[PDB]
């Protein structure tokens, strides 16, 4: 009974650590933003650095949301 | 000028922003964007032609 209720809180609690990410895709696009008006002849590369870093953050969030559903669904 | 018997001719180089801002020994240079460097070579085009005149 009480075993899948804390499967709803254990799974609540897992998925809050996508707000790591919501502020470091933040803090990747708030510098391609400072970085490129101090050099916008570099928007290619800076572009390219940007993407990196937005696939290596959210890629740590993500984490959060698989083991939020590897409890809340698998075991 | 060098005394009242002698002088000598002379040319100095004069380089435009495309040239200073992309030497890369220029990369130490601090808080340098290509804004702060045309108003320094603007500057340095009236510098060089003061110098040249007194002398």
């Amino acid at each position: 009974d009480i075993d899948t209720a804390a499967k709803f809180i254990g799974a609540g609690a897992a998925t809050v650590g996508v707000a790591g990410s919501g502020a470091g895709i933040g803090t990747v696009f708030g510098s391609l933003i400072i970085g490129y008006a101090r050099n916008p002849s570099l928007k290619q590369q800076l572009f390219s650095y940007a993407i990196l870093g937005f696939a290596l953050s959210e890629a740590m969030g993500l984490f959060c949301l698989m083991v939020a559903f590897l409890i809340l669904f698998a075991m | 000028f060098r005394s009242v018997i002698s002088y000598k001719t002379e040319e100095k180089p004069i380089f435009s922003l495309n040239t200073v801002a992309s030497a890369d020994s220029m990369s130490i240079y601090d808080d340098i964007d290509a804004d702060v460097l045309q108003n320094y070579q603007e500057y340095n085009l009236a510098n060089i032609i003061y110098y040249s005149l007194k002398e």
